């Protein structure tokens, strides 16, 4: 899944 | 190790299999963002927002269609890397198709966050060619499914969604790389950002980016090199250190009209 780190 | 040593490697043709990672930084100098109703910028690639209001995304779709924007020095540099038979693969986060336009073939590309070349009805999941919605998107209309009236979303990876399976080419590309080029990304988005760790420990990693990002800041290896500052500037300074400035300029204003 495409996610931001923060 | 330094930017001069990396340039000497390429010139000697010591680096036969260059893997490149690019993000939004390389497409800003062409005038692409990252006039909308966005609560925050990231919401353009978020599903809860998209279903609430699809229009800001479809504004960007209409913008990003071929013609409006031109590839810049960064793209054309990667085109020289392919022309000289040096590019193993280009991994991109961008959805603006500028790599294709610059001359990089589909086989040398991994559009890791998807493409406008095709679309899917968000409801019944019928597949569409990306030209089958062009008229609608151009006419400021939200594309709807002929079979169920659901919004027809282009195959762009939204947050929370799996990346296309072509991404799996990284398993064979990264272990095979003799040089890694990270250009114009702050390595914020996963799982793309993690690929920097996938090259072998003895492999040079060149970050041409605004600031010291990702694994180069946190756990740096000895053969890592950062050329911090503006991306275009950084590229040109490598091009100059290679001897390709004339060949580049010949390529650039050749590729306009
Ligand atoms: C398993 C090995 C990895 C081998 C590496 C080894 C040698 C280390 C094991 C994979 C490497 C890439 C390759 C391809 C890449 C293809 O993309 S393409 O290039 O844009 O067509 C894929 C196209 C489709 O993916 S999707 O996300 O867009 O829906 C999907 O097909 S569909 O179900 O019929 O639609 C699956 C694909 C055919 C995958 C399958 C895995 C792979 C064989
Ligand atoms: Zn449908």
């Amino acid at each position: 899944g495409k996610v931001m780190r923060r | 190790l330094s930017l001069q040593d990396v340039a000497e490697l390429i010139r000697a043709r010591a680096c036969q299999r260059v893997v490149v990672m690019v993000g939004a930084g390389i497409s800003t100098p062409s005038g692409i963002p990252d006039q909308y109703d966005l609560p925050y910028p990231e919401a353009i690639f978020e599903l809860p927002f998209f279903f609430h209001n699809p229009k800001p995304f479809f504004t960007l779709a209409k913008e990003l269609y071929p013609g409006n924007y031109k590839p810049n020095v960064t793209h054309y540099f990667l085109r020289l890397l392919h022309d000289k038979g040096l590019l193993l693969r280009l991994y991109t986060q961008n959805i603006d198709g500028l790599e294709r336009v610059s001359g990089i073939p589909a086989s040398k590309l991994v559009e890791a966050h998807g493409t406008f070349a095709s679309a899917t009805c968000t409801v019944c999941q019928r597949p569409f060619p990306g030209e089958d919605i062009r008229a609608d998107v151009m006419a400021d209309r939200v594309p709807r499914c002929p079979v169920c009236t659901g919004v027809v979303k282009p195959d762009i990876v939204f947050f929370g969604e799996p990346l296309p399976q072509r991404f799996l080419l990284h398993v064979v590309d990264f272990p095979m790389a003799d040089l890694l080029l990270i250009l114009g990304t702050s390595l914020e988005v996963e799982p793309f950002a993690s690929l920097t760790e996938a090259v072998r420990s003895s492999v040079p990693r060149l970050l041409i980016n605004r600031d010291l990002v990702g694994p180069l800041a946190w756990h740096p290896r000895s053969r890592d090199v950062a050329q911090l500052g503006d991306v275009v500037h950084g590229v040109e300074s490598l091009v100059e250190l290679l001897g390709w400035t004339e060949e580049m300029r010949d390529l650039v204003q050749r590729e306009t009209g």
